[PDB]
């Protein structure tokens, strides 16, 4: 648990945090369950931090009769729906609630029906990329990314990729599944291994410009 | 059979020195204003307000 | 060259100065010398303010050994660029380094190596402009613009143009060979006369809206 080895320098960041200061739009939501989609979905995956989020819709009617008090603007999301919404993030600003067996245990995801922060806008952001191509890649600083769809096809998915995983790409070629972020960009510049079924590679952290 | 200097040949005196710099600034002129000298002033409105009667 | 002729109001400002005030986004870089470029390029000029840059490489490694270290996060340049890297501006921030033919003479010329600020969002920026297509040009309001690649092919250069300079053009018509910078507006009207090869005309200073 404590340390057992000594670094030449520290870590630059942590995924899900703001690293550049500047212009940025964020809104909060509520995650809905997974198996709360009608049509089910093909990939599926836990409420983890620095994830794309999609619109789900609206819950600001709060009533269960014909007449209704619009008491707050609330929206409500998914883990992994298209109609982008944000990506998670902020760490800091929830609790652990430890795990399934004991607390004080490192957790990193969030649970239903909990309240997050989505952002649209951001300077920069440390995010988790995946390779969606199963071979070595390199991204450099203008790649686009993209975000696995809730309801990517098997047979558009042949690796084990998350619901709402990051995946980068370059301005060419692209995987055929997935969905695009606009106006997004991979300001750091990293490398990734080869990949295969059932041994992903979790991807080197980086730094994102969301818009 | 000349030995190969130590220092690449250059002229010696910088020319940051033997420089010579006069005192002061100079602005540029633009014009001139007189609409003040024609009829004078008057303050009687006040600011954030929309017209005179 | 001492003042010639009074004029009855200053002029409302110079070329890669901001002239609003809102959202802005700026990095620093380091600047390649055209010669290291591996393809060779058939464009070619200074290292010029108010010019567009494009990214190069990183270079944080900062090591030679086993165990590196890496201190810093930084990020180097090329005048034409095809990874656009945004505009370098703020001439208050440099020093005038001399020229060849003789020292304190005017220049906007920065030597391979320095150190300067690149603008991706500004909400006002005085920009040297230029034209194309050798014949008299009105902007207006809501043009686009576009800069010079490094590996601008000599046919689509008939007028020597310079390695990164800035040039608009209307929505219909671009010329053949550019690079457009996404979300751009011309934002202040303009005229250009027409030009030649040999004899192009530096165009007027203008306002930008780089994004």
């Amino acid at each position: 648990m404590f340390q057992k080895q000594v670094y030449r320098q520290y870590t630059p960041g942590f995924p899900g945090d703001l690293i550049e200061d500047g212009p940025k739009r964020a809104r909060p939501g509520r995650i809905m369950s997974l198996s709360a989609v009608n049509p089910a979905a093909t990939a599926t995956g836990p409420n983890r931090a620095s994830r794309a989020f999609g619109y789900a819709g609206d819950v600001s009617a709060l009533g269960e009769g014909q007449p209704k008090t619009i008491a707050a603007r609330a929206s409500e999301v998914v883990i992994g729906g298209a109609n982008f919404f944000g990506v998670l993030g902020h760490p800091k600003h929830y609790a652990l609630f430890g795990s399934a067996g004991d607390s004080l245990a490192p957790s990193y995801d969030l649970p239903d029906g909990a309240e997050g922060e989505f952002f649209d806008m951001a300077t920069g952001l440390v995010v988790e990329i995946f390779n969606g191509a199963a071979a070595a890649l390199d991204l450099d600083y203008g790649d686009l990314v993209a975000y696995v769809p809730n309801n990517l096809a098997t047979a558009d998915d042949a690796l084990g990729l998350p619901a709402g995983a990051l995946v980068g790409f370059k301005t060419g070629s692209m995987p055929t599944g997935l969905v695009q972020i606009p106006n997004a960009r991979i300001v750091n510049a990293i490398s990734l291994p080869a990949q295969s079924a059932g041994n992903l590679v979790a991807g080197v952290t980086i730094v994102q410009l969301t818009q | 059979n000349f030995t190969a200097p130590v220092t690449t040949p250059s002229i010696p005196t910088p020319i940051q020195f033997l420089q010579t710099w006069l005192p002061g600034f100079v602005k540029v002129m633009t014009a001139a204003r007189k609409i003040d000298e024609i009829i004078g002033i008057d303050t009687v409105g006040s600011w954030e307000d929309q017209e005179i009667v």
